[PDB]
């Protein structure tokens, strides 16, 4: 029918470099005389709403930074951001306003840095959890890159794989610095026996790891 | 009410937006709405269906922006619309035939000076209510037949500065009520005879600066109740062929003007009207 | 001027969904508004609109399927839509601007409200205090946090000191276990304020009506 078709999904690049989105439409959104193009650009930061950047192709909306550029007549058309901010890091939707309206599918930006060290952070489970049958040791990784990360657990010393759950966060608006959590699940029961507990974390910037522990039946 | 436009209830709920800068038409005008001005700005387009939710409409205008077109359904929704004013729009050129669909209750349609290339089949269909039709200063290049048969009621019709080259037959059929008829100032060369037929209220006439060289016999007398004409300056052939016209202008006892000649090379610059029979040469 | 979604906030499938789009900044019979869906990792998708005037239009992709009212006077878009699948799990944007042309496309948004379509009971959660342990410490930035577990459905929300901090705040997204989310959220104040300064997380929970506030204690 319609249709908003987005190139090329996710494309990384550093602060300081120029860029391009691409949004092929399905039918030609150009109005025979005046010649203005019925397509807008949308800004979505992470846990956040859209946000007009520009429509009728071309023209910036109130105070989006004098730094886009959108071009292109009847079925092409670029977004581009010369000098990438941190700040700017988003999902970027195109919108067609020629028949209703039709998205596209998105594209985002991710941000290339130097390498950077996490800092591990590692936690007992609560007194108010191990009351409930339950045990979770926790461990932060904090304020690192690249995204590409592992951990592993060692209790008593030797590993554990069953019921670990890894979460990622969202490259950092202000920062461009991942941060994930690890959650071991033991139990009171299956807890209060092995007694060392430990968080190794090996990375793109490391092969001697950065590692924080605790022992449970020492204080 | 959107960014710096007036807006007041009495007498009739309005919203003014005179030259405010405006790329296109906004968002944002009350469906109360009873009269829309959205003129001196620098629209460039009427999208479908921009003033449909005020149903109350009786006078919009939308004149001296930057009009390239209407889309075709751009009134719709506005059975009750009075005034249209859509003139200065220089570069605008040519309207959609089916634009004026069902505006029923509109007295006023201003199309003044917009370089309209074509008068499309039909475009005027339907009008039973209009009254002044303004269609002076644009590129018309021909009359289409009953172009206007619909106007029931037109009484004022403004064709002057165009760039007409005849009158068809029926161009003006239909005309019942017609008052001032304004064809001047064009490039027009011959009217048909039985052409002015369905005027029988036609009071002013001027038909002056044209390429006229002669008007025929049966031409003029329908005019029952013509008060006004004017004939100065086109290239009159002053010979047998303008005996009928002579004929015609003893007898009106109205208030015509000086129709000079300039054929046969003779008879330069002499007003018909005070001429013998005999002067006019044969045959 | 704003718009703020609201109402039922998870529906179970083959039932009715009833949202509403409260406003300031602008009436209704003088902008229209409009309904974006987005799902929980895909593009955005316009729902439907109803104008400055009586008059409505929606996709018809949902056959029957969906219904836009809005109350004048009381200031509220009512959207509803019966007969769901789990398709339909997405987040309901409310937006504006509101049509004929110029003044804005889609240039303002709501947060937007997120609807699950599952046929699950709707489970509170769990709030566990992770101070660190015996340490506190060497670190000259003592990393604290507080894990959230077991709960349906999402979102929740997580914040610290009633909200004095909110960078330094690490919230990472739910994992689903079994049939249940679980969450976890680090904040990293100074060291010279902790113990000193007391630090709390208040994790609250609208689906289950349910707001709690977990202090968080030394050794
Ligand atoms: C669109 C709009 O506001 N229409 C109004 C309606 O409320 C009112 O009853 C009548 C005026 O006397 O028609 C007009
Ligand atoms: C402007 C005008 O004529 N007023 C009308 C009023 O007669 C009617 O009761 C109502 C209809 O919606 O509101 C408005
Ligand atoms: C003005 C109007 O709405 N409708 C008119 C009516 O008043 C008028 O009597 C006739 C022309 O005189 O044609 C129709
Ligand atoms: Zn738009």
């Amino acid at each position: 029918d319609i249709v908003m078709s987005q190139s090329p999904s996710s494309l990384a690049v550093s602060a300081g470099e120029k860029v391009t989105m691409s949004c092929k439409s399905s039918q030609s959104l150009l109005n025979s005389r005046n010649r203005k193009n019925y397509l807008a650009w949308y800004q979505q930061k992470p846990g956040q709403s859209p946000k007009p950047l520009i429509y009728w192709a071309s023209t910036r909306e109130s105070g989006v930074p004098d730094r886009f550029t959108g071009s292109g007549s009847g079925t092409d058309f670029t977004l581009t951001i010369s000098s990438v901010q941190a700040e700017d890091l988003a999902v970027y939707y195109c919108m067609q306003s020629y028949n209703l309206f039709t998205f596209g599918s998105g594209t985002k930006l991710e941000i290339k840095r130097a390498d950077a060290a996490p800092t591990v952070s590692i936690f007992p489970p609560s007194s108010e959890q191990l009351t409930s049958g339950g045990a979770s040791v926790v461990c932060f990784l904090n304020n690192f890159y690249p995204k590409d990360i592992n951990v592993k657990w060692k209790i008593d010393g030797s590993e554990r794989q069953n019921g670990v759950l890894n979460s990622w966060t969202d490259q950092d608006s202000k920062d461009s610095t991942y941060s994930m959590s690890s959650t071991l699940t033991l139990t009171k029961d299956e807890y209060e026996r092995h007694n060392s507990y430990t968080c190794e974390a090996t990375h793109k910037t490391s092969t001697s790891p950065i590692v924080k522990s605790f022992n449970r039946n020492e204080c | 009410c959107p960014g710096a436009c007036v807006c007041y209830n009495e007498p009739k709920v309005t919203t003014s937006c005179p030259q405010q800068g405006l790329q296109a038409v906004p968002t944002g005008i009350p469906a109360s709405s009873q009269r829309i001005f959205l003129h001196g700005n620098r629209i460039s387009y009427v999208p479908a269906a921009s003033f449909q939710s005020c149903r109350n409409l009786t006078i919009l205008w939308l004149h001296s922006n930057a009009l390239a077109g209407i889309d075709a359904a751009a009134f719709t929704g506005l059975t009750l619309l009075e005034q249209l004013d859509l003139s200065d729009n220089a570069q605008l050129r040519v309207v959609d035939p089916t634009t004026f669909r069902g505006l029923g209750h509109l007295h006023t349609l201003h199309l003044d000076r917009c370089g309209l290339q074509e008068l499309g089949p039909g475009l005027f269909r339907g009008l039973a209510a209009l009254q002044y039709l303004y269609l002076q200063d644009n590129n018309l290049q021909a009359l289409p037949d009953n172009t206007f048969r619909d106007l029931g009621n037109l009484t004022h019709l403004f064709l002057h500065g165009n760039r007409i080259p005849s009158v068809p037959e029926h161009a003006f059929r239909g005309l019942h009520s017609l008052d001032r008829l304004l064809l001047h100032q064009n490039h027009v060369a011959r009217v048909h005879p039985h052409a002015f037929r369905d005027l029988g209220r036609l009071m002013t006439l001027y038909l002056f600066a044209n390429n006229l060289s002669m008007l025929p016999a049966e031409v003029l007398v329908p005019l029952r109740s013509l008060q006004y004409l004017r004939l100065n300056d086109n290239p009159w052939v002053c010979d047998c062929r303008a005996r009928p016209l002579w004929a015609w202008l003893q007898k009106f006892r109205g208030s015509s003007s000086e129709v000079p000649c300039n054929l046969p090379q003779r008879l330069a610059g002499r007003d018909l009207k005070r001429l013998a029979a005999s002067d006019l040469e044969g045959c | 001027v704003q718009l703020k979604e609201s109402g039922p906030g998870l529906v179970a499938p083959s039932q009715s969904l009833s949202i509403s789009c409260s406003v300031s900044g602008f009436s209704l019979s003088s902008y229209g508004v409009h309904w974006v869906r987005q799902s929980p990792g895909q593009g955005l998708e316009w729902l439907g609109v109803i104008w400055s005037g009586g008059n409505t239009h929606y996709n018809s992709a949902l056959m029957s399927r969906l219904s836009i009212s809005k109350e004048n006077s009381k200031n509220q878009v009512f959207l509803k839509m019966n007969s769901l699948q789990t398709d339909d799990t997405a987040i309901y944007y409310c937006a504006r601007v509101g049509i004929y042309y110029e003044g804005a496309w889609f240039a303002y948004w709501g947060q937007g409200t997120l609807v699950t379509v599952s046929a699950a009971k709707t489970t509170p959660p769990s709030v566990y205090p992770l101070a660190p342990g015996s340490a506190a410490q060497t670190n000259s930035m003592v990393t604290l946090g507080c894990l959230v577990k077991g709960y349906f459905p999402e979102p929740v929300t997580v914040t610290w000191n009633s909200g004095s901090l909110s960078s330094g705040v690490h919230t990472f997204p739910a994992v689903l276990q079994s049939d249940l989310y679980t969450l976890s959220s680090s904040v990293t104040v100074p060291s010279s304020t902790w113990p000193s300064e007391t630090v709390t997380c208040n994790v609250a929970h609208p689906a289950s009506s349910t707001k709690v506030d977990k202090k968080i204690v030394p050794r």
